[PDB]
């Protein structure tokens, strides 16, 4: 049952830099959130110590 | 490690007629001959001639 294919891809690494491009850009925006939410961390204590 | 880059290789091909040396001989013919069979024909020019 494996002969029976259909066509084949055009260009296919095109695709695949593509699609790390995509995952690449979402992990750094969640290493961005995460710097902003310690400082708050922080300023609270120091707030609520005053 | 991208599209489209190849590196052709020629690759003629031999056989014994395309180096122009078909039916090559010496002696001359041996005796006198006989009429063409059909068979012959497709035996020189393939079996589906025309």
């Amino acid at each position: 049952l494996s002969s029976i294919t259909s066509g084949a891809s055009s260009n296919p690494l095109a695709k695949l830099d593509a699609a790390l491009a995509d995952v690449d850009t979402l992990r750094s925006s969640l290493g961005a959130v995460q710097n902003r939410f310690d400082s708050v961390i922080s300023n609270l204590g120091t707030t609520v110590t005053n | 490690a991208n599209d489209g880059e190849i590196i052709a290789i020629d690759l003629k091909e031999i056989t014994a007629k395309t180096l122009g040396l078909d039916g090559f001989n010496v002696s001359g013919p041996k005796g006198t001959p006989a009429a063409l069979v059909a068979a012959d024909y497709q035996a020189a020019y393939g079996t589906t001639t025309n």
